[PDB]
RNA sequence: UACCUGGUUGAUCCUGCCAGUAGCAUAUGCUUGUCUCAAAGAUUAAGCCAUGCAUGUCUAAGUACGCACGGCCGGUACAGUGAAACUGCGAAUGGCUCAUUAAAUCAGUUAUGGUUCCUUUGGUCGCUCGACUUGGAUAACUGUGGUAAUUCUAGAGCUAAUACAUGCCGACGGGCGCUGACCCCCUUCGCGGGGGGGAUGCGUGCAUUUAUCAGUGGUGACUCUAGAUAACCUCGGGCCGAUCGCACGCCCGGCGGCGACGACCCAUUCGAACGUCUGCCCUAUCAACUUUCGAUGGUAGUCGCCGUGCCUACCAUGGUGACCACGGGUGACGGGGAAUCAGGGUUCGAUUCCGGAGAGGGAGCCUGAGAAACGGCUACCACAUCCAAGGAAGGCAGCAGGCGCGCAAAUU
RNA sequence: UAAAGUUGCUGCAGUUAAAAAGCUCGUAGUUGGAUCUUGGGAGCGGCCGUCCCCUGCUCGGCGCCGGCCCGAAGCGUUUACUUUGAAAAAAUUAGAGUGUUCAAAGCAGGCCGCCUGGAUACCGCAGCUAGGAAUAAUGGAAUAGGACCGCGGUUCUAUUUUGUUG
RNA sequence: CGCUACUACCGAUUGGAUGGUUUAGUGAGGCCCUCGGAUCGGCCCCGCCGGGGUGCCCUGGCGGAGCGCUGA
RNA sequence: CAUGUUGGAACAAUGUAGGUAAGGGAAGUCGGCAAGCCGGAUCCGUAACUUCGGGAUAAGGAUUGGCUCUAAGGGCUGGCAG
């Protein structure tokens, strides 16, 4: 313990890959980027397992170096590349792209998109900072300082920035009702809307998030993101369409698809 | 060697610690700079993360703010006279953070006449025969004489710094750490600070 | 009155030596909902560890306590009086961590048995890691 | 599965223990057809150890004339591979063991607005008003030289550079501030007086220093972030690209599409470290403990990556405990766990995952972003192999294998 | 380790089987009397179950003719207790889920391209979050320094203003 | 009281052997500061000679100093 | 006061009274006899045993010079000044 790890066991691996413990006995501790090791599924799995393109670690490296992973207007050529939420990924020789979003469970939404949904991205900013000679700058999820903002951005408000140039188009201001998405926990992707705003000062700000279907809880302000306004959402979305099946219910329509379906 | 260690001494309650773990790397001592006042000696010094530390062991530049009107000139350091911290660290003249420190009136009283035109002290009956400051205190242009009349009546001097830079010699501290960084710089003791750092001197007098 | 210490006394923000023709006071609000009082900013009193006059930021953790001692300077015992759950024997046990809390001098008159509040910040001493939001009158005190 | 039976008596009812009964996990006894996963030198000795290896590694991207091979079109250098060298980056990951350690370690828990961080990623890379590309040596190569050597080791003759080092065109033409020749207007008698140009003397980016003056974005909350002003700058000074691969036009020394690197810098990621709150086994045949030689505070520093009696200085006299402090003990690494289990409980966790700790014992340090490292070094103390008897070399609690230990644990 | 209710929290025992200090005093510790919001008002259920209530006002609307109320909001003795929610590594364990053909494992695979798994509870305490206010604390006015109303006074001093200038 | 067999106890032995903490004394080895200065390169005025602007000079094959000055 | 009832010149033995000894250290001897060591003060630290008085200067350690400052410790006259 006296240098940064280098090897990370499989057993000790965490369990939102959704890797086994017998084949693989020790994991990527990435070769980084924006977004952190609980907090990514890596261009290796989100690769190699979840779409299956690749097996063995001869075969997911010939896809990397060769300049393929269209990531966000940059390709980079890392197998364990950290994508989060509300960056952009594209692939360049099968034809399919990706928005990074939460589905309502554990895992991440594994969901394929088009080129022209993969031309914006919503950063929201986590704090806002004044340079050398007061000029404005910007620290978001993905620590993105892209400066000249909208004077009605604020620290808790997400921003829209076209991908090509780096410069903002529309943003949504924290209001009660703009489409909804908590970034934490088993809440980890409630697709619902904000319907409360309360203080909570040196504490943890609360903001009540109603799911679509009425579902009243609560969340600290650190991890509520916002998708849109209202019932529209800005971007496509993943299964389930935002609604948070319980235990019950996944009896209930899983083995519906086995009586008429066969 | 010397280490900056919290378990190596007592507890709240009395009870001494047991050491678990030889003594760590970040856990760091180096022996103090004792930066006496010479020509500019400085050892650099390697720090945790890579980067430099300047150890001043020998200084005598580094600028200091005039606090009233706000002027600032780099000045010779020449006598440490006050050091609350300890008595005997004005003797062995060592710079730390605040130690009252005499510095040269010379780029001060340059500017004040550069900008004022005001010759201060000098024991009546002296005037200047050579003649450069005489020129500097009279003879300008005809209408911007009376940019000196409304710098006349709000340019007085400070109770006891007619008695400083008459002697050339300022009263200035340290604001920096000469230990940390290798620069001596701070500012001029004014006012109830000046009547402060000057009144633990003279109660020493008698 | 003050200044019969050592190095000058001084907040490292305001100044008090300028021409002219009751000293400029600097203090800040401290987050979560306190008031600082009259008595910081009437007084000419010189303090650094202060919330609200001084350097140090409350974050993280705000607690409460009873105030037990005040023999020594700028920094309060308090005491903290809790239950602790014996999972076979199904009660409880008195236990107290009588923690060492820096006392922001802005409060004049303090006596033991206090409710005093308490917040984290970065450790002022060896102990010390708190300082002192608000003190309520003992019961009574009428003479 | 929430359970009992034998035993004191001449017989009795009882308190009561011993003994059965059943797992469980160390050995051991005798016996061992099939196959599957599968423990293993934990317990006694963190006792001692006979070879070797696991930390270095070569590409379209600093760098390349080894004649080391080998292609031809040569004089516009460098073909294209591959070796030491080194700009640099890895040996700090692992693996092993459980000796110390009793609010330690550690767990959940929040903190950094107290900090550090090559890699990885966001980025900024003519802002300052004062070069068509540079230094003079070095490395490998190479020859000569000894010393038993051991991964031991000088001198000569050449010499490359995101080294070792210096730095200039351009942007650039002003604006940005003072002292100001000078002129435009004059009211009242001349002086008192109210407003714009304008030669020119100076000074003017990005991190570190104080202070003045109002407060332009921001968090629950600044001494954040700033605006700017006086301007301040370590020969042991921050940068201001003396870089590369392959394409490459219009052209007779200029323009430009896509890579490359590293810093000043802020913003990350992997972390690290110091912190908050609550929690642990036995012991009163341990009742007071700690303290002008740091105890608990202050205040100024010192130093450190930063917060702190972390360490000094002069003050105050605290802190802790009958809610068990402190002291002593532990066949005590902690936890995730394990065995048993009506319900509660009780014992166990050295062992594969995580956190810490150690490399015979201590202690000091170089290097690096990161060790107080031992598959680094320097000692002292113990152990111990060479010796040509002058003087060298060494760490298995990494993997086998000895030796000692034992009831107890495999193939060099 | 269970049997062991022979360590007894649930759950032992102390007249004579082992055991109550000889005896009171007494400090922490432990435990501590009763007592402070009551019933009907307002619709439905098949006389009476359930529901809805009897706390304070700088911003904004189904609005509206100096002004009538309602939603966002800074702010309403504290503590325990209880409920929910937030977050809370896998491995093991219980097991939704699925035929390691059995079993323990395992996030496998399944249907002639597509579909689906990779959840969930628990995680003593301790922290956080929003209710409930029974239970036990613990307060508020006693030579009233008293809750509540607008006044007489005494200073710092927001800005709406004294034609631009002071 | 007397045999036998183990088991702890006390006991001269200023008994013995061990871990851990510690004041006192001498103190290895590093690190830091202070000098050091072995060596290793320079810069100058000139000596022997050059090549061109013009006995004055800017670039030089080659020797010697006050080590004058300067650095690793 | 005139070196104790005399002087001068020699500096052998052996005496009497002083000292000093390399390495060892009580082997000397009836016996550590004689000699030696230790020695003051400040400042630490102080056992067995006890008639709780002591033991005790137990034992066992540290500093001490010179010179130069600094702080602290007082009268007096009518929280002060002289």
């Amino acid at each position: 313990a006296r240098g940064p790890k280098k090897h990370l066991k499989r057993v000790a691996a965490p369990k939102h890959w959704m890797l086994d413990k017998l084949t693989s006995v020790f994991a990527p501790r990435p070769s980084t980027g924006p977004h952190k090791l609980r907090e990514c599924l890596p261009l290796i799995i989100f690769l190699r397992n979840k779409l299956k393109y690749a097996l063995t670690g001869d075969e997911v490296k010939k896809i990397c170096m060769q300049r393929f992973i269209k990531i966000d207007g940059k390709v980079r050529a890392d197998i364990t590349y950290p994508a989060g939420f509300m960056d952009v990924i594209s692939i360049d020789k099968t034809g399919e792209n990706f928005r990074l979003i939460y589905d309502t469970k554990g895992r991440f939404a594994v969901h394929r998109i088009t080129p022209e949904e993969a031309k914006y991205k919503l950063c929201k900013v986590r704090k806002i900072f004044v340079g050398t000679k007061g000029i404005p700058h910007l620290v978001t999820h993905d620590a993105r300082t892209i400066r000249y903002p909208d004077p009605l951005i604020k620290m808790n408000d997400t921003i829209q920035i076209d991908l090509e140039t780096g410069k903002i188009t529309d943003f949504i201001k924290f209001d009660t009702g703009n489409l909804c998405m908590v970034t934490g926990g088993a809440n980890l992707g409630r697709i619902g809307v904000i319907t409360n705003r309360e203080r909570h000062p040196g504490s943890f700000d609360v903001v009540h998030v109603k799911d679509a279907n009425g579902n009243s809880f609560a969340t600290r302000l650190s991890n509520i993101f916002v998708i849109g306004k209202g019932n529209k959402p800005w971007i496509s979305l993943p299964r389930g369409k935002g609604i948070r099946l319980t235990i019950a219910e996944e009896r209930d329509k899983r083995l519906a698809a086995k009586q008429s379906s066969g | 060697g010397i280490s900056r260690d919290n378990w190596h001494k007592r507890r709240k309650t009395g009870g001494k610690r047991k050491p678990y773990h030889k003594k760590r790397k970040y856990e760091l001592g180096r022996p103090a700079a004792n930066t006496k006042i010479g020509p500019r000696r400085i050892h650099t010094v390697r720090v945790r993360g890579g980067n430099k530390k300047y150890r001043a062991l020998r200084l005598d530049v580094g600028n200091f703010s005039w606090g009233s009107e706000c002027c600032t000139r780099k000045t010779r350091i020449i006598d440490v006279v006050y050091n609350a911290s300890n008595n005997e660290l004005v003797r062995t003249k060592t710079l730390v953070k605040n130690c009252i420190v005499l510095i040269d009136s010379t780029p001060y009283r340059q500017w004040y006449e550069s900008h004022y035109a005001l010759p201060l002290g000098r024991k009546k009956g002296a005037k200047l025969t050579p003649e450069e400051e005489e020129i500097l205190n009279k003879k300008r242009s005809k209408k911007i004489q009376k940019k000196y009349d409304e710098r006349k009546k709000n340019a007085k001097i400070s109770s006891l710094l007619e008695e400083q830079f008459q002697q050339g010699k300022l009263l200035a501290c340290i604001a920096s750490r000469p230990g940390q960084c290798g620069r001596a710089d701070g500012y001029v003791l004014e006012g109830k600070e000046l009547e402060f750092y000057l009144r633990k001197i003279k109660a020493r007098k008698g | 009155d003050i200044q019969t210490e050592r190095a000058y006394q001084k907040q490292p923000t305001i100044f008090q030596n300028k021409k002219r023709v009751k000293l400029p006071r600097y203090y800040k609000n401290i987050g979560l909902g306190f008031k600082t009082p009259k008595e910081a900013i009437e007084g000419t009193y010189i303090d650094k560890k202060c919330p609200f006059t001084g350097n140090v930021s409350i974050r993280g953790r705000i607690l409460s306590g009873v105030v037990t001692k005040m023999k020594m300077q700028r920094t309060i015992v308090i005491r903290r009086d809790y239950l602790h759950y014996i999972r076979k024997y199904n009660r409880f046990e008195k236990r107290h961590k009588n923690m060492s809390v820096h006392l922001s001098p802005c409060f004049r008159d303090v006596q033991i048995g206090d409710i005093v509040t308490v917040g984290e910040c970065r450790p002022l001493s060896k102990t010390v890691r708190f300082n002192v939001l608000k003190v309520t009158k003992a019961a009574g005190t009428k003479k």
